[PDB]
């Protein structure tokens, strides 16, 4: 494949045209909802703009934050997530999750899809990173118990990774 | 009573651990298994008035030098150049290490309970500040006095353009201050500082005493004094978990996947900056590793821990077995892809070959041969339209990054212990290549998704990459990193075009 | 064998060295655009150090981290603040100040102090402070205030950690430092006093307990406890620690309280003291103003958005400050009544001072609307 | 070409150093005798830099000099004092001033003045000061103490010429130095002034008026006057000048008048200004009691002879200074009663303390017959 | 008015003149043929604390570059 240019490129173009023209934070919570869940993390839907997704979420992110200040009354800025639920309901439905998860094959993926659906500006800032923390402490016990027990052989099958290659 | 008294430091410092306060959400805001305990103490009673009288007096010396002494001296350029050319490279890069040691060391007072342990971190706060400056003040210094200004005056930008600095940010920058605080510290201040930086620091000064630079004894030696605090540190960081039952559970798999992560960058980047970017060699990388590794560090560092529970690292076997050709390995890579660098490099001359050979017998039979055919080829003159990173793709040996640290790999040329291992997961491909850093990856995917230079230049020709990237000196065409250390026979970008160079997805062939 | 003075390898390096320069270029990352007529040294040393990529506003690196947080929370990211710019680099501390000025001063002070106390002690001065100031006032309330700059101290370490950019760093770092070094010299203060009045307690077991215990302290307490630990928005703390609450309840009480009533009872001490805490203040200021209002409330793109943040933050912490100046003035009652300063009138115009100041210098600069006799009434009903 | 860096020259220097040292004293004058344990930096840089001969106590030289003035004056001679010793190299300035660390010093407190002064003004902090006590008592009366300071300074030309040894020398020099800093300083806190209050006078002519005309300074004036210019005897200068006129008067007016009145009036500026002043004073006196007491009163062959001047010497000046106090106490009839403070309890107490001060500190040490209560009565008569 | 000042050593300086004042033995004490003029000026316009800040400044590069460089480099 030929990759254009690394900060200024067509991709990034067209889809900083696509943001324009969201007008309503609804919109704009569906959009930065299913571009985090299509692009970001391992299990993303399509590693298609692998190098400009980055680049293209932050700007949907400071659209979405133009229309929170400029639509939105104050207290919605500090205690809701813009999919309108109280962001306090969020974190405390997040952190029960997590605390259910039986494997760390379980947990990682609620840590992960928490984060898709709801990093800032969906959620506040405040609530957010003391949400995202205590999803990590819980993640961190789970997987680094018992570190090295498993072999290599046996955590490729686990992660279900295709060996294209072994030296 | 009218008798002359004052107050020193140690007496206010004696209230200090009585400034904290007890209430509900007074915890660390970072996500850590451990919980460090309230009553640790700090070994230096230091406030912050006679934090700034101490270290101020030391910069006094070291400006006084700098500014008046060697300036007159003209010692700006009595440096040999292929070591003046390596300070552009190992300024620049401790000084990320530095600068990201601030943001650590600042999570690591919010991990803290106790105000004294707090105190201590916050130290090390402020003394990483002072040398990131101190790191920025050689390559200013060198800007201003030396015959190459260029990378010298821009490495902050320049240096995203090539593959060592990514193996740089994961050791210095993100493996500081990404992860447990506990991961981050054991990162940082047991093996970061206690195995690398503080024999690193002085051996830099060896080194480039040794080739005529005394701007960096200079302001090294100054650092120095300051780096016992930050070990000290470490050490309290493990005396202050020591009693929490998680320490039991987890410690050691947080030091060993830290002290592999830091020997996998610095074993082959430390070995062939020195062994190759100086004229004058002071000593062997193979005996100097196991001295500051092994017997240093593993040996006496560690073994006054295993009281708390420390253990060797479990790794410590492979990596040793890996300190005697990985930094040949890498050079290899290194001069292949020199043009995407900011410092001008030096093949190893008919005496740097003899000293290879006799302090690592069979380098002239892989090595040598293959620098003397680049050599021969045209590795220096800018009509020969020849780049080694093309010499090795025709002759299929082709180069990975490996996902986890960005160290690149050269399966079919290595001398090292490592092993390609190439894995697809939900439609990506991904090359690793070692054991440890495979687990890293396969049980933490999404903490390692960093990009790597084939995937973000793929298809792109190297000349519009370095322009862009803007590798180049004031004239806009000719490059700032050069394959000589010659003043004349620069390269510029046409000659570079002319090589035809284009970047291929190298697991494309998976 | 150093080469510089090794005739042998001093020789062998002049024949390497070219005899020309090979560029022409030397001044240190001469494409920083400069604030100010040329670049300067503080700017040169301290700007890009921060290695951020282009999907941080202002980054000049690409990609993502090489190593993220357990989940992916990344090294340093848009998700640690509210607040948005169109480059995290534009900051400028005023002062300039790198790490070698910063101790430079601060050395000045930390060793004039000594000598000053050596030849204060030998004055014998102390000789003709109030006893009830010295005994009652000064060494519990003066001594518990320690913990609202501590706790504003210990605000720092989140933000030391997960601020965007190497100025807005060093500023909040050494911020902090002076925060801590305000803490311990009145801990110093105290100490120095022992040494010359027999009997007088300079343990901090008393000011540990107004601190946590007396009414006077309690909004200032909650506040600092909130501001420290309650959130991790490192612009929001920078602005509601030094901006809302210490620019009016830290103003009064060391300035208003402290250090004028100082000089109404006879102490020749503190205001030595509060010389340094009022200096750093402004010093302080001259960063924090530089962040907030020419940075972030005036960003051509975000500066509507930034305000609306400001605002909200405002109209909450300077609520908590109100209150907590307003359990503060209850100390009024335990000192000597003298008219101008310790009365109705004289509290009066010390908060219209302290309200009144903070409107030109912060409020007016993000369109915080404010009535300034509201809010003297509002804590004057404390009194 | 530079020896240390020419390959060329560097190789025939190192051809002609030999292996070994020619002795190995390494001690910068090492016969110098050691005042505290080890010599000190302080005394090697210093001693013996006079170059004495025999037939001037202590002196290593010899024969007379080799150029004297018309009629016979020698270049240093013992004509130049009443006093007597066994050796004038003897003294020690407890500090160990040699001149770097005296300006390292100076400097700190040079630069920290000035961020004191921007932080004090943009604190806006001047507001409180009584207007009346600005006006009418700091400017005018504050100002004209600059000339005591100034003409104490200036008493020190003759001195800094005719004084017999190094270190005394260097003690002198100092001295005279702080005494105009002291000058300028309090003119410098008048034009700070002047930039905050529109309308305040700056200008010297109403201080110069007032510490010549006005009878507060009249006896201030005539000894300072006579100390000046109407001695040579240079022991006599500094004795008179420092360890009466200004341990006296000096620390009366600097400390018990503007220093603590300032804290009874609401000013927060004044103390910063007088902190510098009084710390000079509290070093200069360490300087002065060693060579005084420790050196000349102290002299084994010649203690008693030294005594008797220096006892003739103080009842003298002492005489001069009461009446200069009795003068100066005059000015408490221009500001507000006080209790304590500007009432005659309060007076009499501020005087209690000076001479009860200068009774242990310098009196009692030379044998001087004081009677405290006397010498305050004495200067109670002009309240 | 809250604008941060300070004051210059040459504001200082304007006024060190007028701190002399007349009197009958304000003279000299020692034996000369001279007069010197009571209007004369200097020229720099040097007050005790920049005196002492220009010349400690100096100073701490002068012995910065004896007792740190100098001696590393074996000069003496
Ligand atoms: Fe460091
Ligand atoms: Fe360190």
């Amino acid at each position: 494949a030929k990759r254009e240019p690394i900060h200024d490129n067509s991709i990034r173009t067209e889809w900083e045209a696509k943001i324009a023209k969201l007008t309503s934070v609804d919109q704009a919570t569906k959009f930065i909802q299913d571009f985090r869940l299509a692009y970001t993390s391992p299990f993303r839907k399509s590693y298609d703009i692998d190098v400009d997704y980055q680049y293209i979420e932050r700007k949907i992110e400071e659209k979405l934050s133009v229309l929170k200040t400029e639509k939105l009354p104050v207290a919605d800025l500090i205690t809701k997530a813009t999919t309108g639920e109280d962001a306090a309901a969020v974190e405390a439905t997040w952190i029960a999750k997590i605390k259910a998860a039986k494997s760390k094959y379980e947990a990682e993926a609620i840590h992960i899809e928490f984060r898709q659906l709801y990093k800032p500006p969906v959620l506040p800032v405040n609530v957010f990173l003391r949400t995202d923390a205590a999803l990590g402490t819980v993640l961190m016990e789970i997987r680094n118990t018992d570190y090295y027990g498993t072999p290599l052989e046996g955590l490729r099958k686990e992660r279900g990774v295709k060996v294209l290659h072994l030296q | 009573n009218r008798a002359p008294v004052g107050v020193e430091p140690q007496e206010v410092h004696k209230w200090l651990q009585s400034f904290n306060w007890d209430f509900k959400e007074n915890r660390t805001k970072y996500p850590t298994k451990y919980h460090m305990a309230n009553e640790t103490k700090e070994q230096f009673k230091v406030i912050a008035k006679e934090y700034a009288r101490m270290e101020a007096a030391k910069d006094e010396r070291q400006f006084g030098t700098l500014l008046d002494g060697l300036t007159r001296l003209g010692a700006g350029n009595k440096v040999h150049p292929r070591w003046g050319e390596t300070m552009k490279v190992i300024s620049n890069f401790l000084e990320v290490g530095e600068y990201n040691a601030i943001a650590a060391s600042a999570m690591l007072w919010d991990s803290a309970t106790a105000a004294e342990q707090k105190n201590g971190y916050l130290a090390q706060v402020l003394d990483e500040i002072r040398h990131t400056h101190q790191c920025a003040f050689i390559n200013h210094y060198y800007s201003k006095h030396y015959h190459d200004p260029a990378g010298h005056n821009d490495a902050r930008r320049t240096r995203a353009i090539g593959p060592l600095w990514k193996g740089m940010k994961r050791v210095f920058a993100d493996g500081f201050i990404s992860g447990d605080a506990v991961e981050c510290s054991v990162n940082l201040q047991l093996v970061g500082e206690a195995c690398f930086t503080n024999p690193l620091i002085v051996a830099v000064t060896e080194w480039a005493s040794a080739n005529g630079d005394e701007i960096t004894p200079t302001v090294f030696l100054s650092v120095e004094t300051d780096e016992l605090r930050h070990m000290a540190n470490g050490y309290q960081t493990v005396v202050s978990i020591a009693n929490d039952p998680a320490s039991a559970k987890f410690l050691n798999t947080d030091l060993n996947n830290a002290f592999w992560t830091q020997q996998k960058y610095f074993t082959p980047v430390l070995g062939y900056l020195f062994e190759y970017g100086s004229k004058f060699k002071v000593e062997p990388w193979v005996k100097t590793w196991n001295r500051w590794v092994s017997e240093d560090w593993g040996g006496i560092w560690i073994g006054r821990l295993g009281k708390y529970g420390v253990e060797s690292p479990r790794s410590l076997r492979d990596a040793k077995r890996d300190a005697y050709w990985a930094h040949h390995d890498l050079a290899l890579a290194a001069y292949a892809m020199w043009p995407l660098g900011f410092a001008r490099l030096a093949l190893p001359d008919e005496e740097d070959q003899a000293w290879f050979e006799a302090n690592y017998p069979g380098w002239a039979d892989h090595y040598g041969k293959i620098f003397n055919e680049w050599k021969k080829l045209g590795y220096e003159d800018p009509k020969s339209g020849f780049i080694p990173y093309q010499w090795l793709l025709a002759n299929g040996h082709d180069v990975y990054i490996d996902r986890v640290s960005q160290v690149p790999f050269i399966p079919s040329l290595a001398k090292g212990t490592g092993s390609l291992r190439v894995h697809e997961f939900n439609g990506k491909k991904h090359s690793l290549t070692d054991d440890w850093g495979e687990r890293q990856w396969l049980i933490e995917p999404e903490r390692y998704e960093c990009h790597n230079v084939f995937e973000q230049y793929e298809g792109r020709e190297l000349s519009e990459v370095i322009a862009e990237g803007h590798g180049v000196r004031s004239d806009g065409k000719t490059l700032i990193a050069q394959p000589h250390t010659r003043g004349d026979n620069l390269w510029t970008l046409e000659d570079i075009k002319r090589a035809g160079c284009v970047f291929p997805d190298p697991l494309a062939k998976f | 064998k150093r080469g510089l003075t090794d005739p042998e390898r001093a020789a062998i390096i002049a024949a390497a060295v070219p005899d020309h320069a090979l560029d022409t270029q030397r001044k240190y990352h001469y494409f920083i655009q400069p604030r100010w007529k040329p670049l300067s040294e503080y700017e040169q040393l301290s700007c890009y150090a921060q290695p951020n990529p282009d999907w941080i506003a202002g980054g000049l690196d690409w990609g993502d981290w090489t190593q993220k947080f357990h989940g992916g929370r990344p090294s340093w990211g848009n998700e640690s603040t509210e607040l948005r710019t169109t480059d995290w680099y534009r900051h400028r501390d005023p002062a300039r100040r790198w790490h070698h000025p910063y101790v430079k001063d601060k050395s000045e002070e930390a060793r004039y102090t000594q000598r000053f106390l050596a030849a204060y002690s030998s004055e014998g001065s102390i000789r003709t402070i109030d006893p009830y100031w010295r005994d009652e006032i000064l060494n519990k309330y003066f001594g518990a205030l320690l913990y609202s700059e501590y706790g504003l101290f210990n605000a720092h370490s989140s933000v030391g950690r997960d601020c965007l950019s190497d100025t807005i760093r060093q500023t909040a770092v050494f911020a902090a430092l002076d925060k801590v070094d305000n803490a311990q010299m009145i801990q110093m203060e105290r100490l120095f006093i022992a040494k010359l009045v027999p009997g007088f307690d300079a343990s901090t077991d008393v000011p540990k307990k107004i601190w946590t215990t007396d009414p006077i302290y309690s909004g200032a307490r909650a506040t600092v406890q909130e501001i420290w630990q309650g959130v991790q928005d490192w612009n929001e703390i920078l602005w509601a620690g030094h901006a809302v609450y210490d620019a009016t309840f830290g103003q009064f009480a060391r300035r208003e309280f402290f250090q004028r009533l100082a000089t109404v009872y006879g102490d020749t001490l503190t205001p030595f003291f509060t010389a340094q805490s009022q200096t750093y203040f402004q010093t302080t200021r001259g960063a924090i103003d530089d962040l907030f209002v020419y940075c972030l409330a005036n960003d051509s793109e975000f500066g509507a958005h930034n305000r609306t943040f400001l605002n909200a933050w405002t109209e909450h912490y300077l609520a908590s400050s109100v209150a907590a100046l307003k359990d503060f003035v209850g100390l009024y009652a335990k000192v000597e009544k003298v008219a101008g300063a310790t009365d109705s009138a004289g509290v009066s115009e010390a908060l219209q001072r302290v309200f009144g100041d903070w409107k030109i210098d912060y409020a007016d600069k993000i369109g915080f609307r404010v009535d300034v006799d509201q809010k003297v009434d509002a804590v004057l009903a404390g009194y």
